[PDB]
């Protein structure tokens, strides 16, 4: 149930394989307290390409709040950034941008599509425009829409979070498997199948 | 006779005077839709023409547009030119509140035009985009190089046999050799961009990666010392090939495209397209549908007047005035969502009307955020707004007068900051619009970063007090046009009719037939003047979707304003701009 | 003629009505009643303009346009107020009893009615009371039927019983209560049933065997075809979704089949989704099945090709010209065998010879409707050439046109046109061996075996000139109907006659060239018309070779030690046994096939063909025109497992990897000219269609609509990831909607029929430059050979008359449209469709042998007894036994053949 990545530099320049858990008590200890430490604090990478990054900062105002679970510090800097947000479309100009501010990131990195564009081009399906950001950067969580409600990227900040929290990586560069070993998580939509097809009566529409 | 009615406005004096000028044969009047008089001039009397608008006695001032048409699949070319392709060149004067469209026809094999820039400085990047998606050569262009897609570009994507799709071509593989190649391309070399280079002139990188909510973009800036010799933008970092959609996708389902022109407007995006296909389908919607497009409009125009302030005072240094002009714009978005079920992109205007009647209790949401507001905007400008520290990074900062902004098109608050009270509901009115009592402010002369500001916020208080009009008074009646062409028609007739059934079957499948013929409709938008230039070919499809952003104009005004002022100066007149990168690439 | 539409000047033909007149200018007047192929009636009122007496005229008159010839001086008005008004108003009668059914009708999308209520402007529904109803029919298997969506107009009656002659088609009832179809529940017994599908304006009758899998039009993938279920060539539009062919639509050509098929082309297009189709070469190895891709199949076929000492090539008349010169390049000319019979190649070859040298002008098929006199020799029209069949319908009906002609009447006023012409018709002569389909209108019917047919050819070709061969043996009876047929043949002005090789008969080929050739001694225009078997016959002929049976031998006596079949299955051809026995003993067998064949046990390596839908080629129709027809769909797109490619880009490469040991599989185009420079004689297909560098305005031509939907959801499920649009680099023609399909582009191949306001089959009004006449840059296709200078001498091999021998019996063939082609019997809704294999006995023969009707008999062939049920055929003479032809088991080449011991199972 796990996926073990390892990269060596057409891009991404990695390869995944489907792997066993490993998972010492006190180095699975030790793991889940780094995985609490890595989701519990989150800098996103402050990259503005689209509307969808209007919402992305309409999610860490006032009265959304998303300093609330410790992702509000939004650094100018892709050294000193944990996430990627491609927030936007994935224009041909930007790609390779997008493509260097990625290899600028360290590990840990992780990657979230917000919005239509970023998932797959979205209705942008021109000339101009790279179908999806997943077409050359690993992306770990996908947002449909467009736009995203904040709350939606809050909701895929909860999402990548989870998965943080039961990945495994090196606790030291020196000492142990240098793999990064990924979940195999179950998807929301075979999870929320239960509570959505049993959905049976909707407000009308002409309501407040 | 009804204002959409097709016109060849011999009426207009400026008709009169090019035939006494230039004689009757030396040019050709089309009647269309559009509303302006449309005058086909040969292609070696175009600067003669343009030297005679320009030295009237109340002169053409200003170039709104310069674009091309590929004439070449055009079936319905009745009483025009024998052409390929075409040169459009819209014209405003203010003084007389008039418009002219110039058309030069041009051969598939003969694309070449004499420049317009010694005429109208916007005529540069108007014929950099012209020539980057048409193909045509302007002869004694300064720099014609590519302004939307890299230089290492093959073919001309407005072209029609340019393929529009992605899809149509290879999936988009990045490899070590590509990624290298595109980042040779993005390099800069001081000569290729008309520089025109002392041992201390130092090149400066600004994006393309921007931290600020108004798209991602380039400038490269000669520094001698801290002071910015010379600068030259880079965009097309957001094209998103908004026109090749008009021409990809039909009347009805283009609509969503036009919401994300300006991303910043919604509704207000969405008003011009609509009335243009309006116009072309003879539709004059009833007094209800003008006054909820009003209401959206000015609701959104608040939204995006929030921001601009909120991140202008961000861009200054204090960053709470962002936190509540958001908490504003939840409000906003709260009436917004329950109007139309979407925040940022409703795509909720229809041809004809809108989407849904208002729901039951849009008034109270609304006199909800009319209560917030005002509190609100003083707290602003007690806080930040009236900050001498503030002041004195914005007062005298890229000052221009009102020459300069005619000469660069700009419009909005930067025009309205030089004195020239022109503003498109007032002068030009539309959508119901002269039945709302609203004041238009305007500046002492000068467009400092400080006078934009404050006039932003003036009109959001005008938009505010339109606001309490629309809410006071909202007639009882359709929101939806009993026009034949009404697309979609109205859903519970759909619904039980055969005849509305079809009408909608076939609206929603192949798309409404608008007759062959050519539309326009400018609007003022959030961000100054918007305008939609649409071409039918009889189909279901547009023949040619033509969209003038005013930061086209803005972006192409920064180096005439910039120059010789500070870096952090260049910081503030971005933020002062209200512009965004989807408005300018498009 | 001079007409004024809202004031504007326009020249027109003073002979047409003002309907037909202003839609060839490109005006839009809404219409219901009137088509271009069946008249005016004046019936839905629908197409009312305002007509005015003179210039200076306000108040002017409606009229209605299809009623109202358009003279010279006409001054009419489409856009006035009261015109308009009174269309929106016939629309809105129309509606009123209308079901609330789009969504789910399957004309939806394809309506001629939702086009003119958009036309109208009629949106507004105020009418509140009920609406009738009515029960629905069932009309068999390909036609579904609706009767709650008629607007009364009145097409389906004419086109039925009118032009295509049918019978149990009809309307009954009263005032608002009309119904439309049989008089009970049953099939509708016409071969031209499915026009009923286009020339309904609304979804009454739909193509049941597209509503199986339906999909609406704007989703369709379309190419222009040719439809490959027998020799005539008619134009189709195939159109495709998900991976398979839904529908198949009439393309329009002027030149050949203008807006009719026959239902074995509309509906016989089934075996393209069969399931046990061969997707990827496999080779067999023991009792393994080993799937190549086409690489490794290529060198492997190269290796054992190589090692051989001798190759042989047999083609067939299915596949395309491409595909059988590729095999004939790849195994050599004099190794190369034409996949026919030794006799069905002679009657080929004779037919040919009549076709191009003759010197007799060979008609089209729209050209055979304006002929004055028809002799149908030996060839049972309907069941084998069906189109050919009701343009000699239309011929006939063209005495009715000229008397009505003669009375200063209007050619498109129909009703006064049949009024005038009660019954009389042009001279029909039929000869078969039992009753026709053209019995109801024909002027004589002869039922004779194959020799006395050829035989009254002889004496009618002998009485017309007597350097001609005389008969002897002639009974006064038959020589009175003899002198009947030459005084109508003489008298007619343009005299037709038509032949073919279904007869089984050289004899009857040449009664027939010798009856146009006597018939052309006297002046008259005299055109002949031979109907081949398959689709590209004619172009197998063309190229020529060995028959089948000399390939069977070269295979038996062990010279050839490696065949290579080219789709075709050799027992149609052949006997069964031989065949696979001649098979057997070869070490190598390849197949390149697009149908589970039954040879392919034997075949060591099996490729994977594509058929029409998913190949490009050329074929030859059985008047000498070369066509093109054109890929629909990428077979890998969806499955990209699947390696299914031309027979030609097969046979290709393998000629490509046996010489140079390299794989290069071809461009079109690259074929076509290696067949212009090789055989001189084919030299015409290289201008049937542009090549593949050919664009309108630099753009290529759209396969599917403009408003194509699902582009990033159809295959979602295999991959979310969008995959790569299908490049075609043999045609012009591109897999997407970024293309051109304009009305006024300058090209003659056009996939599919839409424009704006017109999304039904009326936007081929659209296409043509006058309606119902040609396409508006010519149609495509070109005729192969011109008519010769000098003709032919008379054949003077006169056969003797027929004997029934006692112990033998004499194989009459039966042709059935459902059931006697190849590929038309592998479709699935065939088989409701298709007849129980029975045999036909005379009723004297019935009553020495001691049966009746519906017993079994059994007959042994080749060694081989088969038991079969009878019917007592009244018309079949006696000594001979009635076998129907391309059936389970019963090849074509039994025709004319003999049987021993038919007795009692
Ligand atoms: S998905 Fe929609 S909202 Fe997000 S960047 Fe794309 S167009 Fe903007
Ligand atoms: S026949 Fe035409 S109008 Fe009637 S239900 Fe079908 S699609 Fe609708
Ligand atoms: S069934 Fe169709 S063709 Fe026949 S009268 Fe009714 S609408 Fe016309
Ligand atoms: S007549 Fe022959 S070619 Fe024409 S549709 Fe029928 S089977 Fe096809
Ligand atoms: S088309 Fe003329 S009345 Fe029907
Ligand atoms: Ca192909």
């Amino acid at each position: 149930d796990y996926t073990l990545t390892r990269i060596d530099p057409r891009y991404p320049l990695q390869k995944q394989e489907i792997v066993t858990d490993p998972l010492n008590v006190f180095m699975g200890k030790l793991n889940d307290m780094v995985n609490w430490g890595r989701k519990n604090s989150i800098w996103p990478y402050n990259f503005g390409l689209s509307c969808c990054y209007v919402e992305m900062v309409t999610s860490f105002t006032a009265v959304h709040d998303v300093a609330r679970f410790g992702a509000e510090v939004l650094r100018a800097s892709p050294r000193q950034a944990d996430l990627m947000v491609v927030a936007g479309t994935c224009f041909t100009k930007m790609a390779p941008v997008i493509q260097r501010l990625y290899d600028q990131m360290l590990e840990p990195k992780w990657v979230i599509s917000m919005g239509a564009c970023a998932n797959s081009g979205g209705m942008y399906d021109i000339y101009s425009v790279v179908q999806g950001v997943d077409k050359f950067i690993p992306v770990d969580v996908y947002i449909p829409g467009c736009p995203p409600r904040p709350e939606a990227y809050m909701q895929a900040l909860m999402l990548l979070q989870e998965s943080i929290g039961k990945e495994r990586r090196p606790l030291s560069w020196v000492v142990g498997d240098q793999g990064v070993y990924r979940a195999n998580m179950q998807s929301e939509r075979e999870r929320k199948r239960g509570e959505r097809i049993a959905v049976t009566n909707l407000r009308t529409p002409d309501e407040i | 006779e009804p204002a959409w009615q097709t016109r060849d406005h011999l009426d207009d004096p400026v008709i009169g005077e090019l035939r006494n000028r230039f004689g009757p044969d030396a040019f050709t009047v089309q009647a269309t839709r559009t509303g302006v008089p449309v005058v086909w001039i040969k292609r070696e009397q175009l600067l003669e023409v343009g030297d005679f608008l320009k030295k009237l006695p109340k002169p053409y001032v200003m170039l709104f547009d310069l674009h091309g048409m590929d004439e070449r699949l055009r079936t319905h070319r009745e009483g025009l030119p024998a052409a390929d392709f075409s040169v459009f060149y819209h014209l405003i004067s203010i003084d007389r509140n008039r418009d002219i469209m110039l058309k030069v026809a041009l051969a598939e094999n003969d694309l070449h035009v004499p420049t317009f820039t010694k005429l109208f400085p916007n005529a540069n990047w108007y014929e950099r985009e012209t020539w980057d998606l048409f193909g045509i050569t302007f002869d004694g262009h300064p720099n014609l190089r590519r302004i939307m897609m890299p230089q290492t570009w093959k073919g001309h994507p407005l072209r029609k046999d340019y393929p529009a799709r992605a899809t149509e071509f290879s999936p988009f593989e990045l490899t070590k050799a590509k990624q290298d190649l595109e980042m040779e391309a993005l390099t800069f070399k001081p000569e290729e961009w008309g520089m025109k280079r002392n041992e201390d002139f130092m090149f400066l990188n600004l994006g393309p990666n921007h931290p600020s909510a108004h798209g991602a973009f380039r400038i490269v800036l000669q520094l001698d010392g801290e002071e910015i010799v010379d600068c030259v933008p880079d965009i097309g970092y957001h094209h998103r090939g908004a026109e090749k959609m008009g021409e990809r996708q039909s009347w009805h389902s283009y609509i969503p495209y036009t919401d994300r022109i300006e991303y910043l407007g919604g509704c207000v995006n969405e008003m011009p397209y609509v009335l243009a296909v309006e116009k072309l389908a003879g539709i004059t919607v009833p007094d209800r549908v003008n006054v909820i497009r009003v209401m959206l409009s000015e609701l959104f125009r608040i939204n995006s007047h929030l921001l601009y302030i909120s991140t202008f005072i961000q861009d200054v240094g204090a960053m709470t005035p962002v936190f509540f002009a958001f908490t504003d714009r939840q409000k906003i978005y709260d009436l917004v969502e329950a109007i139309t079920g979407f925040r940022m992109h409703p795509a909720w205007f229809r041809i004809g009307g809108v989407a849904h009647d208002l729901p039951r209790g849009w008034d109270r949401l609304l006199r909800e955020f009319l209560d917030w507001m005002p509190k609100r905007l003083a707290s602003y400008e007690k806080a930040a707004l009236q900050n001498t520290i503030l002041k004195g990074r914005s007062q005298g900062v890229a000052a221009y007068g009102a020459k300069e902004a005619l000469e660069w098109g700009t419009t909005g608050a930067g025009l309205r900051a030089t004195g020239i009270d022109f503003d498109v509901r007032k002068a030009r009115p539309y959508s119901g619009y002269e039945n709302f009592d609203f004041e238009i402010p305007v500046g002492g002369g000068v467009s400092d970063c400080y006078t934009r500001v404050m006039l932003k916020v003036e009109e959001l208080r005008q938009s505010l007090r339109i606001l309490e009009q629309c809410l006071n008074n909202m007639p009882e009646g359709p929101f939806k046009a009993d026009h034949p062409l009404t697309t979609p028609p109205p859903k519970e007739r759909t619904l039980q009719h055969i005849e509305t059934l079809i009408t909608h079957f076939l609206q929603v499948s192949w798309g409404p037939v608008m007759p062959a013929n050519e539309s326009f409709q400018m609007i003022e938008a959030t961000k100054g003047i918007n305008s939609y230039y649409l071409t039918s070919d009889g189909s279901t499809m547009s023949y040619r979707t033509r969209i003038r952003t005013p930061s086209y104009a803005h972006l192409q005004q920064i180096p005439a304003a910039i120059r010789g002022s500070l870096v952090s100066d260049l910081i503030v007149y971005l933020g002062s701009i209200d512009f965004v990168m989807s408005d300018v690439d498009r | 003629a001079t007409i004024h539409v809202d004031g504007k000047e326009y020249e027109v033909n003073g002979a047409d009505n003002l309907l037909e007149a202003c839609l060839s200018l490109g005006l839009d007047i809404p219409y219901f009643c009137w088509h271009p192929a069946l008249g005016s009636v004046g019936a839905c009122r629908q197409c009312a303009v305002k007509q005015y007496q003179n210039a200076e005229d306000t108040r002017g008159r409606l009229v209605m346009s299809c009623m109202t010839p358009a003279s010279d001086g006409t001054f009419i008005s489409i856009d006035d107020e009261e015109a308009k008004q009174f269309r929106e108003s016939v629309v809105e009668w129309l509606m009123t009893n209308h079901p609330h059914d789009c969504p789910v009708c399957e004309e939806g999308g394809n309506c001629h009615l939702q086009d003119m209520t958009v036309m109208t402007g009629h949106s507004f529904r105020r009418y509140r009371f009920t609406k009738r109803t009515h029960r629905n029919q069932d009309l068999g298997p390909f036609i579904s039927h609706e009767m709650n969506r008629c607007i009364a107009c009145y097409r389906c009656v004419r086109y039925y019983k009118d032009y295509a002659g049918g019978t149990d088609l009809g309307v009954y009832g009263a005032h608002d209560n009309v119904y439309f179809g049989r008089p009970e529940d049953g099939t509708l017994e016409s071969e031209f049933s499915g026009n009923l599908v286009e020339i309904c304006p609304t979804g009454v009758f739909t193509d049941k065997t597209h509503s199986e899998r339906y999909n609406r039009k704007w989703d369709m993938q379309f190419a222009p075809s040719i439809c490959q279920q027998c020799s005539i060539g008619c134009n189709i539009s195939p159109g495709e979704r998900y991976g398979e062919l839904r529908r198949i639509e009439n393309r329009y050509n002027g030149t050949v089949n203008h807006y009719f098929l026959c239902d074995r082309g509309r509906f016989g297009y089934g075996y393209v989704n069969l399931k046990d189709r061969p997707r990827q070469p496999v080779q067999r190895r023991g009792d393994d099945f080993i799937t190549l891709n086409a690489e490794q199949a290529m060198q492997g076929a190269a290796d054992i090709l190589r090692q051989s000492k001798k190759v042989i090539g047999i083609g067939s008349p299915r596949a395309s010209v491409e595909s059988n010169f590729a095999l004939r390049e790849l195994v050599g000319e004099e190794n190369f065998y034409t996949g026919i019979a030794h006799g069905e190649q002679e009657r080929l070859q004779l037919a040919l010879k009549v076709l191009r040298e003759g010197g007799i002008y060979t008609p089209a098929l729209r050209e055979i409707e304006s002929y004055d006199a028809v002799l149908v020799l030996g060839e049972d029209v309907t069941q084998t050439g069906a189109r050919v069949a009701l343009a000699v319908r239309q011929a006939v009906k063209g005495k009715a046109r000229e008397m009505a002609a003669a009375q200063k009447v209007a050619d498109w006023q129909i009703a006064a046109i049949l009024n005038i012409g009660q019954r009389a018709k042009h001279p029909l002569f039929v000869t078969n061996v039992d009753d026709t389909r053209l019995d109801d209108i024909a002027a004589w019917t002869y039922r004779a075996p194959v020799e006395d047919q050829a035989r009254l050819g002889f004496a009618i070709a002998h009485a017309l000139d007597n350097s001609a061969p005389a008969v002897d043996g002639i009974e006064p009876e038959l020589q009175s109907k003899i002198d009947v047929i030459v005084q109508a043949l003489a008298g007619a002005k343009k005299p037709l006659i038509i032949s073919g090789t279904n007869a089984g008969s050289l004899e009857v080929i040449q009664a027939a060239a010798n009856v146009a050739k006597a018939l052309k001694g006297r002046g008259a225009d005299v055109g002949i018309t031979m109907i081949a078997r398959s689709v590209n016959s004619m172009g197998l002929g063309i190229m020529g070779g060995g028959s089948l049976e000399e390939a069977l031998t070269e295979l038996e006596t062990g010279r050839a030690d490696a065949v290579v079949v080219l789709e075709n299955d050799l027992h149609r051809h052949a006997s069964a046994t031989r065949v696979n026995a001649a098979l057997a003993k070869a070490p190598l067998v390849m197949v390149v096939d697009h149908q589970r064949t039954a040879i392919m046990e034997n075949a060591h390596l099996v490729l994977s063909a594509a058929s029409f839908a998913e190949s490009d080629g050329t074929v030859i129709n059985n008047e000498g025109r070369a066509q093109r027809f054109f890929q629909v769909y990428d077979p890998a797109y969806y499955d990209s497992k699947t390696v299914m490619l031309e027979s030609w880009r097969w046979l290709h490469s393998l000629h490509s990897t046996l010489l140079s040991r390299e794989v290069d599989w071809t461009q079109l185009d690259h074929v076509i000219d290696a067949v212009v420079a090789k055989i001189p004689e084919l030299a015409g297909i290289k201008d049937a269609a542009p090549d593949a560098t050919f664009r309108i305005r630099g753009q290529k031509l759209a396969r599917e609509p403009h408003r194509y939907s699902g582009r990033t959801a159809m295959r979602a499920n295999i991959s979310v990831h969008e995959p790569r649009q299908p490049q075609d680099i043999d045609t012009m023609f591109t897999f997407s909607m970024e293309g051109n399909n304009q009305p006024t582009a300058h090209r003659s191949q056009v996939p599919f029929a839409w424009a704006p306001g017109w999304n039904s089959p009326q936007a081929w009004n659209k296409f043509q430059d006058e309606v119902g006449g040609k396409l508006r840059f010519g149609d495509p296709g070109v005729r192969l050979f011109e008519t010769s200078e000098n003709g032919l001498d008379y054949f003077t091999s006169v056969p003797a008359r027929f004997q029934p021998q006692d112990g033998k019996w004499r194989i009459a063939p039966y042709y059935h449209l459902f059931g006697s082609d190849e590929l038309s019997q592998r479709a699935p809704v065939f088989q409701s469709r298709m007849p129980q294999p029975y045999i036909k006995l005379n009723p004297a023969d019935a009553a020495k042998l001691g049966v009746n009707a519906g017993t079994r008999v059994s007959f042994s062939y080749d060694g081989n007894t088969v038991t079969l049920p009878v019917e007592i055929a009244e018309g079949l003479t006696a000594g001979q036994v009635g076998l129907p032809m391309g059936m389970s088991g019963i090849a074509p080449v039994l025709a004319g053949a003999h049987l021993e011991d038919l007795k009692e199972a």
